[PDB]
């Protein structure tokens, strides 16, 4: 996660436990086409064509949110390290230059397998916000993201 | 027997998250809710026996889904009616009460215990469920409207609106729970949290309204205490205006007003379900794309 955000921009960073394998932490995180399987907010995705680094897929998101769609291209997908690196190109949306990284590690939580997840982002500051105000508001989702994620993960222990 | 009529359209949206209730006398009124023991036993009429019969009028605008929105179209009315009627039998070993303080205490433990089942929080019925309705970003408002032969009890919680028309003028019975509203915003600081303007002012830049049913990610933050207010019944009440946001944003009272008179004037009733058809496509003339919902209760005898 080496994110290091120029003067318009800003950078934050989110984690948690999952009681989990990382495989099958990974197993979902790691499949590009479908991030509905673990993100509450998409209600559909399109992606054409095998998944590889360059491959792009755009997302409708559930309403009551400030957008209502995101174009998303995959920059890095490591299946040995878990890392997974998304970069938005469009949507209707206020996070310009979108850039985030995504990583798995194994632990131990409770004397059985766990999984550490980390997301870091970096985001240009849209105009009339802070950079408080825009890292609350990205934190908010990524959170909710991982929240989800934890309990999809540990409904398939 | 009510007279009303309600209008509901998808619109110019994908989907339709609306959802819209009408019970004919779902609940008797306790009167000492009303009246206090006093004032009847004046008359020699005991004010925890006599009964009033009451309906229930409510709509409820969704978002990340219709199923928070569609669960309270199914249960408010009842939870609502079973709590008025043990609220009855235990204003029986009470004495005086506060009238418009036990308004609040009973709509606002009704809307936390449908939010309790929306969340999986407390147990649902003969088969019985514990896990949450759905997942925790969707959520509902709800405007709800307590009619009665002398009275109208509202309750309000989220950006939907119910407007009363009386002496040819609008009254609005509920202020929409903006974010950016002054004792809205005060209250979500003051627990740590933001209100970020981001395509409109957003609690912590992502909803749009302050008090809604559901959406447990966002507490404590976004709450579903409603606001209740207690309006005594005239002769110059024309009808009454429950509709979610799709009509607020490009029609305002006054003129949702003026074109539901002239064509009431002019199972539901022909003549209110006639301004509820005329409203709801009157927002979709005006540059509206959300789901309309529209319900209008005539008040005249
Ligand atoms: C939930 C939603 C709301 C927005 O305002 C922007 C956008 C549509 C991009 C988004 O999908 C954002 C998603 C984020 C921040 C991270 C992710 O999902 O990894
Ligand atoms: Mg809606
Ligand atoms: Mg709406």
């Amino acid at each position: 996660h080496r994110h290091e955000p120029r003067d318009h921009q800003c950078s934050s960073a989110v984690a948690k436990h999952i009681k989990a394998p990382v495989h099958l932490v990974w197993s979902l995180v790691r499949r590009f086409d479908q991030p509905q399987l673990f993100k509450p907010f998409v209600s559909r995705c399109e992606m054409k064509g095998n998944i590889e680094i360059g491959s792009v897929r755009e997302v409708n998101v559930k309403s009551g949110l400030p957008a209502t769609r995101s174009t998303e291209r995959l920059e890095l997908l490591d299946d040995n390290e878990h890392i997974l690196s998304v970069r938005f190109v469009g949507g209707d949306h206020r996070l310009k230059n979108y850039s985030s990284i995504l990583t798995v590690h194994p632990e131990v939580i409770d004397g059985r397998p766990g999984t550490l997840v980390i997301e870091s982002f970096v985001v240009d500051v849209p105009e009339g916000n802070t950079k408080d105000e825009t890292c609350y508001f990205v934190e908010a989702l990524l959170k909710c993201n991982l929240k989800s994620l934890a309990e999809v993960s540990e409904r398939l222990v | 027997a009510p007279v009303w009529g309600c209008a509901s359209t998808r619109g110019r949206s994908a989907e339709m998250e609306d959802a819209s209730a009408a019970v004919p006398r779902f609940a008797d009124v306790p009167v000492r809710l009303l009246a206090s023991r006093r004032d009847l036993d004046a008359l020699g009429l005991d004010a925890d026996a006599l009964r009033l019969p009451a309906h229930l009028f409510g709509v409820f605008d969704g978002h990340g889904g219709a199923e928070v929105a569609n669960y309270c179209r199914e249960r408010i009315h009842v939870v609502l009616s079973a709590a008025l009627a043990r609220l009855g039998k235990n204003l029986g070993e009470m004495g005086e009460v506060d009238m418009k303080e036990h308004w609040d205490d009973v709509f606002t433990k009704c809307f936390q215990r449908v939010d309790d089942e929306v969340s999986g929080r407390v147990t649902r019925v003969g088969e019985v469920r514990s896990e949450p309705v759905t997942a925790e970003n969707v959520g509902s408002t709800a405007v709800v409207a307590l009619v009665c032969s002398s009275h109208v009890v509202v309750a309000n919680c989220g950006d939907s609106r119910i407007v009363l028309c009386r002496g040819k003028e609008p009254v609005a019975l509920s202020i929409d729970h903006k974010p950016d509203r002054k004792d809205e915003r005060a209250r979500i600081e003051a627990q740590g949290g933001k209100v970020i303007q981001w395509n409109g002012y957003r609690v912590s830049g992502w909803l749009a309204m302050s008090r809604s049913i559901g959406d447990r990610y966002l507490k404590p933050f976004v709450i579903p205490k409603p606001e209740v207010m207690v309006v005594p019944r005239a002769k110059d009440d024309d009808c009454l205006i429950l509709a979610s946001d799709g009509l607020w944003d490009v029609v305002s009272n006054e003129e949702a007003c003026k074109v539901a008179r002239r064509q009431i004037l002019l199972s539901t009733d022909p003549a209110a379900q006639a301004a509820a058809d005329y409203l709801m496509r009157l927002a979709l003339k005006k540059g509206s794309e959300d789901n309309i919902t529209v319900i209008v209760v005539d008040l005249k005898p």
